[PDB]
DNA sequence: CCAGCTCCCTGCTGGCTCCGAGTGGGTTCTGCCGCTCT
RNA sequence: GAGGGAACCCACU
DNA sequence: AGAGCGGGGAGCCAGCAGGGAGCTGG
């Protein structure tokens, strides 16, 4: 109880260092939303940047402005990304 | 509470838990109340003893242990049981503390004086 | 210690024999998978005494196809290395017609016999390595996919394939450690062949800048 | 056991240990005055990297007056015998290894510290 | 409001004896002294120049400031060569005019029943505690700071100090 | 472990940063010594 | 005894597969076998990788600059896809394997590690409108 | 011994003697007031070719702007030192670990300046320039004339239009220094 | 958030006092000041500062802490915004009447009892 | 014999540039009060 | 058939 | 007299001092 354990449920209701402590929790929550938006969209800015040229050419290499080759196809196997699914190797686990 | 307690000790926990209830004694003897006076204080003392006279002079050893406890930097005169020289000191330092009131209410409201701002009424024309 | 020192002394040699075999050149397999105790019986066992002595650890291997280009290894008694053993090392090259070698270095080199190293390199190619870098192959890392050196018409027949410039290929640095490892110089191009998530085999080409 | 500062009597400052070789001793002279002054001691600087395994030295009696302090009456005075003692754990940086429990008599005219 | 009563009634006054007398020479010497202040009112003056009280729905309609005229009374002596000192009281000399707080001590509707409230076109269950300023009004947020006169020792990280005192 | 994930650790990696926050190795063990804890 | 730039060692016996030393058995299946394994709370790799009786396989470091010095190019560019993989899926995140992959081809296309900051974009041979788009915009202008 | 009484109460206490033995062996070339008050007026704002300058620079700094609360009057160094101890020693008990760190975020280490603090640091910058004007208005008909007018000198417009200012635009200051 | 806070509702934040009459009465309340002791009192004494000033010691804090409450509950000497800190641990006493010091009333509670009462 | 002096490695300190996207609404201030001259 | 900018504050997702 | 106008952090980089080999000179 002194450290911040709440014993009670919502439908019972808080004791008032319950109460507290748990707006205390939730303040890190508030924080945490609040501080991580600008980081992430900077993350988000830089990672833009150093890639929105990069691009799939007409013989299928991933090349950037400079025309120097990323990838000689893209994600190595030339497909894209929105019609490849989740698959099981069959002769991958049992044994001989 | 997890403890065996014979007659003595259940008499003398609950009246150690309302030593305020005791009005008049009987004919305890000071030996068998020992403990209660013990864990007590000085004004619950002076009620007890001034409904209960006959215990006094059992008692003074007991304001001892108050005395050093309230009046730590002192030592009794001779002529002097514990228990006057309690009430003694006691009265004198309230004494004390009410002439210090009545000295730095008085010495610092009417006798000196403070400089703050005072109401106009001018509507001066300086500002037209 | 002489024991720990010895175990040193066989992982450097294992190292630089597996690179020599690594690099083309002829090293027998019974001297690739040469034992601690086999190393003990050739050498010694207290090179604080001297019964392996670094200046005997010196190894002579000459390349598969052309049996005329040899290489050393050379493996300096003195922590740091001047240039008074750069000399005496690059004499004897000369005196042996040999114009490639490997120092293995137990500190490090000066800068001035590092300027020597890349004042030389147009006769001689000389290769500093620590003792540190060598305790260990890091090709066999799990990390490190497989290496391959291009010959020059494997890297024209991959710019005619693609329709590539040198220098829109991939690049690696020439002091990178896979890259000091096999040796390669600036305008090579090397073969990265490593496993897969989506496609299973991926070749990438890297040029040397 | 530590060291401490002895200070000079002339100037009142600090003095510094030295040794004479013709006597072949350990003196602590003071170096902005003249004075000298054979040491006691032989031992001149320690270390205690290990020695914080006490703390009831720095704990003083006034605790027993804090309301805020956990009350037990199942650990009795062993210099006094009252039933009455506070209890806490170490205040101090040297306390991260280590939850034990000092009690001190909440008696006056005794201030009995002990552990456990 | 509290905070404002202390403002005008203590701070005001000890603001203007802190401030030393001016001593001034070429030769003649003046100097001027800063004594006692004096605050009225919140009145109005039009361009007529007859003064008015006036009301805080004045001032909001109006786009006036609600403040109140702050007089000074004001020593100049005067010290010359071969004179004795000269003095000048210049009682209760304007100096500006201190915004005030609405519902605080000198303020207008101070003392007022809900009923003289409502006679003025106030609504007796506005709290106070505002100014207007250009019949804007305008709340102080109170600001936070480190307590004064107080040790506070910290530790900085990644610092040349291992640890540090501040008073 | 105090391992850092999440947004710093992303931090940390798309900007190559040569002070991470909890550096740290994965040591795997060869033959008994990673059989038995006390040559572990 | 032991290595400078290491301050703690954590030994654990790892009870998940993801961090355990899987072998193909005679019968052919896949078997995890659980081994004691090290955590460092610094790192010197290439001094560790050299230790007796130390895996120089499997040993690896999750710091990204010790690893490009250490073991190379490729070795950097696995590394990168293993910890931003680490990063996206320890919420049980998925995020397709292309993405990551062009990423760290993208950081590590050049031979050295080009980090996603002004020092590593702006650096490159790209035009200067795009380096101006980006970050230091008239200080890229007079650059050019 | 005097320095360590003003910063070491408890003489018995070897590891405050310890820690405190670094400072008295760097500061020990500096053994008398004067020197040492020209230490610490060689390192001032701007410090003053002739050593008496720097002597009264070292004492105005040490006593008008060294700790004002305890005190600011002539010979009243006593108390200033003992807290200055006082100081030291809260350093030596954190250093020691005997004393936690104080916390910044803890809501009795803050203060609240509300409306009076915040107008009364207003109207004293304000009062100030009302002076200093008032002293140039002044100056400048005693210095080609003999007298001066004392409503003429003073521009009420400091006052009222500086607290208008600050109150009605929300920046707490002047309004030329408004960033 | 969190930055921008706001008051509870019997929050008070009090409004500043002179430190004259508790300076006053510690004077002849036993308080020996700074000037006139040696240091080697000071070590088993209680620090006093009012206002973050250091203005001496006293030899009994606790009976001094009493009194002083005693005093600030009736509304004598010390006016009732005034806070009086007791640092038992490291023996200080520190009594502040300054501006911006935020308050709250509690019922006082002498032997598990409210003063409160019926009437 | 052995002292002499120059030029590349490391490390500390200072400058320098970055810090989410998009919306409403408000107020205030720009743009100032001494003039020298007829 | 369309004549200011700037600064600051509050708020919204 | 009065109208109009001049006067916080967090992490990169380079640039300096300190070191420590090593050629020329006696
Ligand atoms: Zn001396
Ligand atoms: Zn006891």
């Amino acid at each position: 109880e002194s450290r911040g354990f709440v014993e009670n449920s919502y439908l019972a209701g808080l004791t008032p260092t319950e109460f507290f402590f748990h707006a205390m929790g939730g303040r890190e929550g508030l924080i945490d939303t609040a501080v991580k938006t600008a980081e992430t969209g900077y993350i988000q800015r830089r990672l833009i940047k150093s890639m929105e040229s990069v691009m799939v050419k007409y013989d299928a290499t991933v090349r950037n402005s400079i025309n120097q080759v990323v990838q000689l196809r893209y994600g190595e196997d030339g497909l894209a990304g929105e019609s490849v699914e989740f698959q099981n190797l069959a002769t991958l686990k049992p044994s001989n | 509470l997890p403890k065996m307690m014979t007659l003595h000790q259940q008499c003398i926990r609950v009246l150690k838990n309302n030593i305020d209830s005791i009005f008049e004694v009987g004919g305890v003897p000071y030996s068998v109340l020992e403990p209660v006076l013990e864990r007590c204080t000085p004004d619950q003392l002076y009620r007890i003893e001034e409904y209960n006279h006959v215990l006094i002079e059992e008692t003074d050893q007991l304001w001892k242990v108050h005395c050093h406890r309230d009046f730590k930097e002192e030592r009794p005169e001779e002529y002097e049981s514990w228990r006057e020289m309690y009430l003694r000191l006691q009265d004198a330092r309230e004494q004390r503390l009410r002439v210090l009131t009545k000295n730095i209410q008085f010495a610092h409201a009417n006798k000196p004086k403070g400089r703050q701002a005072k109401m106009a009424f001018v509507n001066s024309v300086a500002k037209p | 210690d002489d024991e720990e020192e010895t175990y040193r002394l066989w992982k450097i040699r294992k190292t630089i024999m597996q690179l020599c075999h690594d690099r083309g050149y002829l090293v027998t397999q019974d001297e690739l998978d040469q034992t601690l105790e086999e190393f003990k019986a050739q050498f010694g066992d207290k090179p604080s005494e001297g019964r392996p002595r670094r200046t005997d650890l010196t190894v002579l291997v000459a390349h598969n196809d052309d049996p005329t280009d040899q290489m050393f290894v050379f493996f300096p008694e003195e922590p740091k290395v001047g240039i008074k053993t750069i000399k005496v090392y690059c004499q004897r090259m000369q005196e042996e017609n040999i114009t490639r070698a490997l120092i293995v270095v137990q500190q490090g080199m000066t800068p001035s016999a590092k300027q020597s190293l890349v004042d030389m390199a147009p006769k001689y190619i000389l290769e500093q390595f620590l003792q540190q870098e060598l305790l260990i192959n890091i090709t066999e890392h799990e990390l490190v996919p497989e290496h391959v050196v291009m010959t020059k018409e494997e890297v024209t027949e991959l710019l005619a394939r693609y329709k590539l410039r040198e220098n829109q290929l991939p690049r690696i640095q020439a002091g990178d450690p896979v890259a000091r490892y096999f040796g390669i110089k600036r305008g090579q191009v090397v073969k990265i062949i490593r496993p897969s998530e989506t496609a299973g085999r991926y070749i990438t080409y890297r040029l040397v800048q | 056991g530590f060291v401490g500062i002895r200070f000079c009597q002339e100037c009142n400052n600090m003095l510094y240990p030295k040794e004479d070789k013709e006597n072949r001793i350990l003196l602590y002279a003071c170096r902005n005055c003249d004075y000298q002054q054979e040491a006691d001691n032989s031992c001149i600087y320690v270390n205690k990297i290990t020695h914080e395994v006490d703390e009831l030295t720095q704990i003083i009696a006034d605790v027993s007056q804090d309301p805020t302090l956990p009350r037990t009456e199942d650990h009795p005075c062993q210099k006094c015998g009252h039933k009455e003692a506070v209890f806490f754990q170490s205040h101090s940086a040297r306390a991260e290894d280590a939850m034990r429990l000092y009690y001190v008599c909440t008696a006056p005219h005794c201030g009995h510290r002990w552990t456990e | 409001l509290d905070s404002f009563d202390e403002f005008i009634q203590m701070s005001v006054q000890r603001i203007v004896e802190d401030a030393p007398p001016i001593d001034l020479q070429a030769p003649p010497r003046y100097l001027l002294k800063f004594e006692q202040i004096y605050l009225s009112k919140p009145t109005h003056w039009e361009r007529d120049g007859a003064p008015s009280p006036m009301m805080p729905n004045e001032a909001r309609l109006r786009n006036l400031t609600y403040s109140a005229p702050l007089y000074v009374d004001i020593t100049k002596t005067v010290i010359k060569e071969g004179e004795e000192q000269l003095q000048t009281q210049h009682q209760k000399t304007f100096i500006g005019k201190i915004p005030i707080m609405l519902r605080s001590t000198y303020c207008l509707l101070n003392g007022l029943t809900d009923r003289d409230l409502c006679e003025l076109n106030e609504c007796p269950l506005d709290p106070g505690g505002y100014f207007i300023i250009n019949g804007s009004e305008k709340v102080l947020i109170a600001q936070e700071k480190m307590a004064t006169n107080t040790v506070y020792v910290f530790a900085k990280k990644d610092s040349k100090y291992a640890y540090t005192g501040e008073c | 472990k105090n391992v850092t994930l999440g947004v710093p650790r992303l931090k940390e990696l798309i900007n190559i940063s040569k002070k991470p926050k909890t550096p740290s190795l994965t040591v795997f063990l060869l033959g008994q010594s990673a059989r038995d804890a006390e040559r572990a | 005894q032991g290595i400078e730039q290491i301050s703690k060692v954590y030994m654990h016996l790892p009870q998940t597969d993801n961090k355990k030393k899987i072998i193909i058995t005679e019968d052919g299946e896949f078997k995890a076998l659980q081994e004691w394994i090290l955590e460092t709370d610094g790192v010197s790799l290439m001094r560790v990788l050299s230790e007796k009786d130390v895996d120089p396989v499997r040993t690896t470091s999750n710091d990204i600059v010790e690893i490009f010095t250490v073991l190379g190019i490729e070795a950097v560019r696995k590394a990168l896809e293993r910890e931003l993989y680490h990063v996206i899926s320890f919420d049980g995140s998925y995020v397709n394997y292309r993405h990551l992959a062009l990423l760290c081809d993208t950081m590590t296309c050049r031979g050295h590690l080009m980090a996603i900051t002004r020092h590593g974009v702006n650096r490159q041979d790209t035009g200067p409108l795009m380096k101006c788009s980006f970050e230091e915009t008239v200080d890229v202008l007079m650059e050019a | 011994r005097d320095i360590l009484e003003h910063i070491i109460y408890d003489f018995e206490d070897p590891e405050m003697m310890e820690m405190v033995k670094p400072s008295l062996d760097e500061a020990f070339v500096i053994q008398e007031q004067n020197v040492a008050l020209n230490f610490i007026g060689s390192r001032g704002a701007k410090p003053g070719v002739t050593k008496e300058k720097r002597i009264k620079y070292a004492k105005e700094v040490l006593q008008k702007e060294m700790l004002p609360h305890v005190g600011v009057s002539d010979f009243c160094e006593t108390k200033k030192a003992y807290f200055l101890g006082y100081m030291v020693h809260r350093l030596l008990l954190a250093a020691l670990g005997r004393r936690e760190l104080d916390d910044r975020d803890h809501y009795g280490n803050k203060r609240l300046d509300l409306a009076g603090p915040l107008l009364a640091f207003l109207f004293r910058g304000m009062f100030k320039n009302l002076l200093k004007e008032v002293r140039i208005y002044a100056q400048k008909f005693i210095d080609r004339g003999k007298d001066f007018n004392l409503e003429l000198a003073i521009k009420t417009r400091i006052i009222s239009d500086g607290l208008k200012y600050s109150l009605a635009t929300g920046n707490w200051g002047d309004q030329k220094k408004a960033h | 958030v969190g930055l921008v806070k706001n008051l509870a509702l019997m929050a008070y934040i009090s409004v500043g006092s002179q430190p004259s009459p508790i300076l006053e009465f510690l004077e002849e309340w036993s308080m020996e000041n700074l000037e006139e002791i040696s240091p080697a009192a000071i070590a088993d004494a209680t620090k006093i500062f009012v206002n973050g000033c250091w203005v001496g010691i006293h030899k009994d804090p606790e009976q001094l802490m009493n009194t002083l409450r005693k005093l600030r509950r009736q509304m004598d000497i010390i006016v009732s915004e005034v806070s009086m800190i007791r640092d038992i641990r490291e023996r200080e006493i520190r009594i502040y009447t300054d501006a911006g010091r935020i308050c709250r009333p509690l019922l006082i509670v002498e032997k598990q009892k409210l003063l409160l009462k019926k009437r």
